[PDB]
């Protein structure tokens, strides 16, 4: 699908609400297996199971590892824009 | 289960 931009607002005391899989090591993108209800992502209503996360507020994602996503979308803080797509 | 998934 087409390349989304999507604003998620949180606080500091909760995390994003996603669960994520794939990394370059596997040959995937960083994808969004899971959105928790109730949490950030849920709440902010653009992003889905399934969407790539190509970038967040501007930092590359693509071809990162499992574990170099896990710590730059865990650094976000405040509000946060996600360039994501559906495939 | 050959993926890795991570809650954040
Ligand atoms: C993770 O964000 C998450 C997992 C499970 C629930 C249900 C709580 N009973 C909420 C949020």
């Amino acid at each position: 699908g087409p390349i989304r931009k999507v604003l998620l607002l949180k606080e500091d005391h909760e995390g994003l609400g996603i669960s994520i899989t794939g990394g370059k090591e596997h040959g995937v993108p960083i994808l969004i297996s899971e959105i928790h209800p109730g949490q950030p992502a849920d709440r902010c209503g653009g992003l889905h199971v399934g969407d790539a996360i190509l970038a967040v507020n501007g930092v590359n994602l693509r071809d990162t590892k499992h574990k170099e996503a896990v710590t730059i979308l865990s650094q976000q803080r405040g509000e946060i824009e996600f360039e994501v797509v559906y495939v | 289960s050959r993926l890795p998934t991570s809650k954040i």
